[PDB]
RNA sequence: AUGGUGAACUAUGCCUGAAUAGGGUGAAGCCAGAGGAAACUCUGGUGGAGGCUCGUAGCGGUUCUGACGUGCAAAUCGAUC
RNA sequence: GUGAACAGCCUCUAGUUGAUAGAAUAAUGUAGAUAAGGGAAGUCGGCAAAAUAGAUCCGUAACUUCGGGAUAAGGAUUGGC
RNA sequence: CUCUUAAGGUAGCCAAUGGAUUAACGAGAUUCCCACUGUCCCUAUCUACUAUCUAGCGAAACCACAGCCAAGGGAACGGGCUUGGCAGAAUCAGCGGGGAAAGAAGACCCUGUUGAGCUUGACUCUAGU
RNA sequence: GCGUUGGAUACCCACUAAUAGGGAACGGCUGGGUUUAGACCGUCGUGAGACAGGUUAGUUUUACCCUACUGAU
């Protein structure tokens, strides 16, 4: 749903291939380890997820084509 | 309705509108 | 219903003025027959702090006329008075910073301090830091003089009214923002007992008529 | 589940029951997501005569000709506002109580009427009621 | 003073008055507002129904 | 209602006295070095500010299916704060 | 003496050894502890307990009024001779 | 007489910023995660002081009379009334089902008075002006 | 005669032989509720205040008596 380019505006991060590397460079750049080193997956898209629905990340539906 | 000047209204200066924080540069 | 604090305030009590600190009442000499006919010279010999006043004071000692000893009186220090000046005080004195003349003495645009509303009563008129009050003009005719008060008002007094050349010293003072109530505390300990105050609106009915709801 | 409990929406149908006029609240991010089109089918259906309108929420989180062009389409449908609700900075709150008085005149017989706000959670139903309130 | 009394009001502006009727309430008002405070049932010492509460009638119609 | 008594508790103003370990952080002023035409920037020190902070004495009184309930006590005890 | 320390613990000088006692060790309590495997499945609700903790070193994010956040987080070590 | 759907290809013009989606702080209210555990499955064991027995000392609440049950007795509802079950001295430790047994005993509705140093163009007034 | 559960937030998930209905209340601990004094938002009222309402904080402490019951002389 978002651009590529307002994630890593928004987020500081880069060089992602899928979600799971998005969650675990976030984490590590934001310092949100478990005890062990182990990156808080969970933690992590909760707070992606919290933002992304209160609109500190930008995205919109296209609207219909005009006639 | 009246007149629906939406040039009047700022859009909210979000962080990922920004070319300040571009990343690969 | 219960008496407010504002009709509690006149019986005194714990409402009276703080002053155990303070210099001495601020005055001009009295008007006597060295100021009504010539002039008469003082030394500055200290500028002080008063307690509860934002401008400074001026110890100034003068020569007693009728007896050989020395008088010293408290005026509000003008800006640019120092220690050791030469003040004159009188009708044929100077028109110079520092120094006491009638009102019909000074010529129109001059700014004055520490003016007499009537002559002879040492002092009444802009007095508190950074005021002066400005003379617009002389009515000769009448004996009188329309001057302008730091308020923006214009008035007529007597010509014989004494003023003290200047502004009053320690300008500026309320430019800067107290930022705490402690120095709001111990700016209204040193003057009287009115801070803190209490909104009228969160009291009782019966404390006080804005309160309810 | 949430939303869909039985005290919530026998809410929902005692305001509209109550209500002259119903606002119905859309986020300019997902209009057609955050529509109620089984409660504009049963308003248009069995209260005809209540007045439906769609207020368009959060446009400052679109471009401007994305909410301009949503605008346009919704109102082949439904007379559409669009809004911006903030106590002190807002957009919109003018068009929308000029309409509301618009409404109250037409409705000149009634002592007085009422606009009930609905939608989808988060919308933004009471940021609007509170800009229109200024409080 | 007398200019401010309910009579003088009457005179710048018999029975027909009701209680409660002063400058800010005529008597629509007054009985609008005490539909507010009207549904309650009134009993005596010995608990005989002096008057019966609003809408709670107890004789049935013909 | 009339006429009297209380600020030894407590509320507030005033006058004259007294009391308050050991740590953390590190403001202005100042020194040296590297840049610069200057203004000024950066590095390392010095200094010891704050109705700052951790935490004793002290002041206060948040919490506990707490103790006690003719209790030690007509408001106390323990831990926690 | 230990220790950063008027902390806690032990000691010298000085001062106490006071509070009804004796004998047994059921249940239930008040006060304090431990527990295999699982780890909140208990309960309205992690209430209560447990876990953490001093000092040294590495390192420390969003946000921000640029002063903070901060001991953020996350790691390594500690005796004696 | 007329009014609103002209805006267009993922961030615009217009005036660093376009803000309350406000840092910091808090014995304020709420949700979730890691760690942690007897909160639980599912309970067991240990210590001190009691409880317990004894010597001495020694109260209080409360008390119409009293104290085993079942059914029926003109709203619910008995220890006493009617009909039955039954029923043997004197007692100890527990226990909390029941007891005009106590302690919770006062809150909550109704009637009639009183107060308000409550409030208002309620009435007579009145200080002040 | 004998059983009729474990959880999540009246409905679901699962296990199970089964997850049947009901009475002795509704003619001892404990949360929602009668929650009095503090506080804020909303509606009404000229106001004192009241409420279509919503949120938060808020001391009641037997048993050694008789019987019943459990054990013991
Ligand atoms: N950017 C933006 N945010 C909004 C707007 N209106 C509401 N919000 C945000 O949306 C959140 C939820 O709004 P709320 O009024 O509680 O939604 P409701 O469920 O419809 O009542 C709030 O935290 C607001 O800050 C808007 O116009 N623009
Ligand atoms: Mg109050
Ligand atoms: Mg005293
Ligand atoms: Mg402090
Ligand atoms: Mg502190
Ligand atoms: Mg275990
Ligand atoms: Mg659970
Ligand atoms: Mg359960
Ligand atoms: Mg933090
Ligand atoms: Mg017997
Ligand atoms: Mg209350």
């Amino acid at each position: 749903r978002c651009q590529v380019k307002h994630l890593e505006r928004t987020y500081e991060i880069s060089g992602w291939k899928d979600a799971t590397e998005f969650i675990e460079i976030l984490a590590r750049k934001q310092g949100r380890l478990l005890k062990g080193g182990e990156p808080d997956e969970s933690g992590v898209s909760k707070q992606i997820l919290n933002d992304f629905n209160r609109g500190k990340i930008p995205w919109f539906v296209l609207p219909p084509e005009k006639e | 309705m009246g007149k629906q000047d939406l040039g009047k209204l700022q859009t909210r200066k979000m962080k990922g509108l920004k070319s300040k924080f571009d990343q690969g540069t | 219903g219960r008496v407010i604090r504002n009709q509690r305030k006149g019986a005194g009590s714990i409402f009276t003025s703080h002053t155990r600190l303070r210099q001495g009442a601020a005055k001009l000499r009295t008007l006597d027959y060295a100021e009504r006919h010539g002039y008469i010279r003082g030394i500055v010999k200290q500028i002080v702090h008063d307690s509860g006043r934002g401008a400074p004071l001026a110890k100034v000692v003068f020569r007693d006329p009728y007896k050989y000893r020395l008088r010293e009186e408290i005026f509000i220090a003008n800006e640019g008075v120092h220690t050791g000046q030469f003040i004159y005080a009188g009708k044929k004195a100077s028109l110079n910073v520092g120094n006491v003349l009638p009102l019909g003495s000074v010529p129109e645009g001059t700014i004055v301090s520490n003016v007499e509303e009537k002559p002879g009563d040492r002092g009444a008129l802009a007095r508190a830091s950074g005021n002066y009050v400005i003379i617009i003009g002389h009515n000769p005719d009448e004996n009188k003089t329309r001057v302008r008060l730091p308020s923006g008002a214009k008035k007529v007094i007597s010509s014989d009214a004494r003023g003290v050349i200047g502004v009053i010293a320690g300008g500026g003072r309320v430019d800067k923002p107290l930022l705490k109530a402690g120095r709001a505390f111990h700016k209204y300990r040193l003057k009287r007992n009115s801070w803190p105050k209490t909104r009228g609106v969160a009291m009782n009915p019966v404390d006080h008529p804005h309160g309810g709801g | 589940s949430k939303g869909q409990s039985k005290r919530i929406w026998n809410e929902l149908y005692k305001v509209i029951d109550s209500s002259d006029v119903v606002i119905h609240v859309l986020d300019a991010r997902d209009p057609l997501g955050t529509r109620c089109k089984s409660v504009e089918e049963y308003m248009k259906k069995e209260t005809p005569h209540k007045h439906l309108i769609y207020v368009l929420n959060k446009c400052d989180l679109v471009p401007t000709w994305v909410a301009a062009a949503w605008v346009k389409h919704l109102s082949k449908e439904r007379p559409t506002l669009a809004f911006h609700a903030s106590i002190t900075n807002s957009f919109g709150k003018g068009s929308l109580i000029q309409l509301l008085r618009q409404f109250s005149q037409l409705h000149t017989d009634r002592k007085q009427i009422s606009v009930g706000f609905i939608g989808y959670p988060n919308t933004g139903k009471s940021s609007i009621i509170n800009t229109l309130r200024k409080k | 003073g007398t200019g401010k009394k309910e009579k003088s009001r009457r005179i710048r502006e018999g029975n027909l008055r009701v209680k409660g009727e002063n400058f800010y309430r005529d008597s629509k008002r007054v009985k609008f507002l005490n539909m507010y405070t009207s549904g309650k049932e009134i009993r005596n010492k010995k608990g005989n129904l002096i008057r019966a509460a609003s809408f709670q009638d107890s004789t049935i119609p013909d």
